[PDB]
């Protein structure tokens, strides 16, 4: 018996609970979605079956780690723009500016908590979804949450009090070690402690289950000559776009120098406005170089990740030719490397800036919606869009 | 009535019962919509008089085609309007392509239903209309429903509802006898030796009887060859019916939008079906009656269609599960289809895929579009993704994703000797190449003046320039390469001061759809060795400010 014990969890003004999908998902993905959503039920509380609600809810099974069982990875998406941006003031969850600063990271599943320890009322109804049938020859009844869903930003927002409580003899004992929960995710880090985090971080993933059933279900240790004329269509070409994202910055002088015409002798190579322009812009690529490049919280963090070819370069910005952060996952022997890339970036943006990005995808709208759901681990889930056809590499790098 | 649970229904927050009034068809509306208003209780009580406090709908009778007695009508929409967003919509068909085969089935229908299952109580006053009562001075008789009404949609989504909560314990007390429903008609199916199916048909329908849902049938009334959403189906296999009758030429584009249709539909088993130039003219159109001419081709995709409308196109193996179900795309039909299939013969489902997508995208790149509708569509039909046997091949395949700008990934695919189709026509050579005539790009046009210049100027102090009208600059920038390789032989390095003009050479693309384009491409196929390179759009670079000049000035 709990008994009643909730928080008064409302919509935004003009707002209705989402009316989503749910994508076709594989029969042996939905079997197991069937068991998961059947000990849940029996699990009480998690969940419980609807029938004159209209809202639904994206809902994916799948697995994680090196994979044994699988997992409900659940789709708020829509709930989020529907709740939390706006029960996103107060209740909220601020982001520490230091999380980076603190260069060794170590993040904690602890979401499990948001379960039965405390509950929904009144607003149950929104957090349905459906369990599917293959070729629709069943109606693949639908459920109802009845306990915090692992999935949506308005569950930490409730359960700051208890989750701060438990973590305060920690934050103590352990002083100043920045610890920053963001979405049934805790991002506790620390500095170059030789090697050690292992330790702290097990002590913590300790003393949450001694002072509490908060799990981290395992330590979780992500413990972090020829100057061929062409080669001035290049060198130019690039050169002359590459400061685009800078001021009017010089390049003509090296540039002219191919004049009249024939493209397979080599030019100079030594120059003054050649060399020294070449080199003057050389010293001029170093990342700090920049200008009035600033988030402003309040603009969204859009991003664009490149396919490389074993590798991949990806760029955060928040508005036009203005990077923020503009760095290369990449991974040899790949929808199942973007996979990786997208949760990479995101999972960085956080860290650095309190809230995932929206991405811009070099992929067929499709061949994603397919098997995103393939190799993708985390929890939460970046808004992505699919930008085709196409970008403009042939150099951006070297 | 039904003993059975009621669903809660509120009105759409704010909102209010229905004030929607009438005025009488006289003695012809009244009459009629009496002698059966007062059945609405004496003969399976489902209304009951209660006229004043409540709010009110249209009353109004109708009823004539193929029958004998005037039907009422109250297809509410303002009550109909004040809850709606209200319940998870009836929302999917079943593909026969993957219904597994059972021995025997059945498609009992089931009485007036929609009128059984009851409706709550807190809620049927707003289901009330008033039956002007006697002659002119009608005092005014009401009442108010007691069960689902027709024409409201918490009737369909209860209603579906309702039936398969009944329809649980009987599905609970013998699997493997597993059904399906669709509005009054449940297709109930089993492998049992049809003597027992006879009476296991008449355990489902006494177990209905008994929550009213009085199945009308004699244990299985229904010619056994049903007509589902087409999909004229047996145990057997299934197929689609009637699909024709075309007359002649006052082709209007109402017509063809409906022909796109019934061969669209049919595209479903019958080999080879394939609209593009059945609704490639279907353009523009702002009309129905626009009696669109039809076109040359157009009578092929007519013809070629015709005739493969035979019957030696029909059903599937159903889901058969244990084996492969392999998939091929047996493409090229001057564009691309497939067939997924199971075992030898007979196929599973028939599918195309024309690609009203890009300038040009290859048949490699087309190919692996098509993939993804199969992958897509076999995902959803039978809950997993085809064995492909694939006209391509490793290297064509291979080196394409492993060097397209874009990501994707493709299940077990494996190839067969056929029409090949493997796109490798033309590819370009990365380093520039020495000891070649590079030519220097550029073409030019005005935005007013449909004056345009077919450039280009090598090293070797050659230039030419050929003038056109009524062209774009991004149309003079290809005849502006179309030269440049019509003026030269085995090698060739083209450089240009436009991204967009290679992007389409660099996509290798195919297909007639611009003839500069077109031929642009066929050069290609034939010229050892070429390579097309960007040079800033103009800003004076060498050799492209040179050209630049010659299709500049003109204008
Ligand atoms: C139209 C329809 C939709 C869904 N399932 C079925 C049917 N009807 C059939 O007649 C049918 C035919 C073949 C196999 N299953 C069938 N059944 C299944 C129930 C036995």
């Amino acid at each position: 018996i709990s008994p009643i014990e909730t928080v008064p969890v409302k919509l935004k003004p003009g707002m209705d609970g989402p009316k989503v999908k749910q994508w076709p998902l594989t029969e042996e993905k939905i079997k197991a979605l069937v068991e998961i959503c059947t000990e849940m039920e029996k699990e009480g509380k998690i969940s419980k079956i609807g029938p004159e609600n209209p809202y639904n809810t994206p809902v994916f099974a799948i697995k994680k780690k090196d994979s044994t069982k699988w997992r409900k990875l659940v789709d708020f998406r829509e709930l989020n723009k529907r709740t939390q941006d706006f029960w996103e003031v107060q209740l909220g969850i601020p982001h520490p500016a230091g999380l980076k600063k603190k260069k060794s990271v170590t993040v904690l599943d602890v979401g499990d908590a948001y379960f039965s320890v405390p509950l929904d009322e009144d607003f149950r109804k929104y957090t349905a979804f459906t369990i599917p049938s293959i070729n629709n020859e069943t109606p693949g009844i639908r459920y109802q949450y009845n306990v915090l869903p692992q999935g949506w930003k308005g569950s930490p927002a409730i359960f700051q009090s208890s989750m701060t409580k438990i973590l305060e003899p920690f934050k103590k004992q352990n002083p100043d070690i920045v610890i920053y929960q963001y979405m049934d995710d805790l991002y506790v880090g620390s500095d170059l402690e030789i090697g050690q985090h292992r330790t702290k971080i097990e002590e913590l993933r300790q003393h949450l289950l001694r002072w509490g059933l908060t799990t981290p279900d395992k330590k979780h240790q992500k413990e972090p000559d020829s100057w061929t004329v062409n080669d001035i269509q290049k060198l130019v070409g690039k050169l002359n776009w590459a400061s685009q994202i800078y001021p009017g910055i010089k390049v003509r002088q090296l540039c002219k120098l191919l004049r009249g015409t024939k493209a397979l002798t080599e030019v100079i190579p030594l120059t003054e406005e050649a060399e020294l322009e070449l080199a003057e812009n050389r010293e001029i690529l170093k990342e700090p170089v920049h200008g009035v490049y600033y988030d402003p919280s309040k603009d969204l963090i859009a991003e664009i990740q490149k396919q490389g070819q074993g590798q991949w370069t990806y760029q955060i910005y928040q508005e036009p030719f203005k990077n923020l952060k503009t760095g290369k996952y990449a991974r040899m022997r790949d929808v199942k490397q973007l996979t990786e890339a997208v949760q990479k970036i995101t999972t960085e943006s956080i860290v650095i800036w309190g809230k995932t990005p929206k991405f811009k995808l070099p992929i067929q709208k499709e061949t994603w919606e397919t098997w995103w759901t393939e190799y993708w681990q985390a929890t939460w889930i970046p808004e992505w869009e699919f930008v085709n056809t196409p970008p403009l590499v042939k150099l951006w790098y070297q | 009535i039904s003993p059975i649970e009621t669903v809660p229904v509120k009105l759409k927050p704010g909102m209010d019962g229905p004030k929607v009034k009438q005025w009488p068809l006289t003695e012809e509306k009244i009459k009629a919509l009496v002698e059966i208003c007062t059945e609405m209780e004496k003969e399976g009580k489902i209304s009951k008089i209660g006229p004043e406090n409540p709010y009110n709908t249209p009353v109004f009778a109708i009823k004539k085609k193929d029958s004998t007695k005037w039907r009422k009508l109250v297809d509410f929409r303002e009550l109909n309007k004040r809850t709606q967003d209200f319940w998870e919509v009836q929302l999917g068909i079943p593909h026969p392509a993957g219904l597994k085969k059972k021995k025997s089935v059945t498609v009992l229908d089931v009485g007036d239903a929609y009128f059984s299952v009851p409706l709550d109580e807190d809620f049927r006053k707003y289901t009330a209309f008033t039956i002007p009562s006697i002659n002119n001075e009608t005092p005014g008789i009401r009442y108010q429903y007691n069960v689902l009404p027709q024409g409201w949609k918490g009737s369909p989504a209860i209603f579906q509802s309702s039936m398969t909560k009944i329809l649980e314990p009987f599905k609970k007390q013998n699997p493997d006898i597993v059904i399906y429903q669709y509005m009054d008609d449940l297709y109930v199916g089993s492998d049992l030796e049809i003597g027992q199916h006879r009476t296991k048909i008449e355990e489902l329908r006494q177990h209905l009887l008994r929550w009213g849902l009085t199945t009308p049938d004699k244990k299985h009334q229904k010619e056994p060859p049903f007509l589902w959403m087409g999909y004229e189906l047996h145990p057997d296999k299934w197929t689609v019916q009637p699909i024709v009758l075309p007359e002649k030429d006052s082709w209007t584009v109402n017509d063809i939008q409906k022909l796109v249709g019934k061969l669209n539909w049919a595209s479903q088993i019958y080999p080879g079906i394939k609209v593009r130039q059945l609704c490639k003219l279907l353009r523009g159109t702002k009309a129905l009656t626009e009696v669109i001419p039809l076109t040359e081709e157009a009578e092929l995709e007519l013809a070629e269609n015709r005739e493969i409308l035979k019957e030696p196109v029909h059903g599937v193996y159903y889901d058969p599960s244990k084996d492969l179900i392999a998939e091929i795309q047996k493409q090229g039909q001057g564009q691309w289809t497939y067939q997924i299939y199971q075992e030898p013969f007979k196929n599973l489902k028939t599918g195309k895929y024309a690609r009203m997508r890009g300038a040009h995208t290859n048949d490699v790149k087309q190919l692996t579009e098509a993939v993804q509708k199969i992958t897509t569509e076999s995902i959803v039909i039978w809950g997993k993704t085809p064995k492909f046997k694939l006209p391509i091949q490793k290297e064509t395949w291979e080196t394409w994703w492993t060097e397209y700008w874009q990501a994707t990934w493709i299940p077990e695919w494996e190839f067969v000797n056929t029409p090949p189709l493997v796109k490798l026509w033309y590819q370009l050579e990365k380093e520039p190449i020495v000891g070649a005539e590079t030519f220097y790009v550029d073409g030019a046009a005005n935005r007013e003046t449909k004056l345009g210049k077919a450039g280009y100027v090598t090293n070797k102090g050659r230039q030419k320039v050929v003038p056109l009208t009524n062209t774009t600059n991004q149309k003079t920038e290809l005849q502006a390469i179309y030269l440049a390789l019509q003026d030269s032989g085995l090698e060739v390095n083209i450089v240009t001061d436009s991204q967009y003009a290679l992007g389409i050479i660099q996509a290798q693309p195919d297909k007639s759809e611009s003839e500069l384009v077109n031929q642009i491409i066929e050069q290609l196929i034939k010229k050892e060795k070429v390579y097309l390179a960007w040079v800033p759009a103009h800003k004076g670079i060498g050799g492209n400010e040179q050209v630049d000049k010659l299709v500049s000035a003109g204008i």
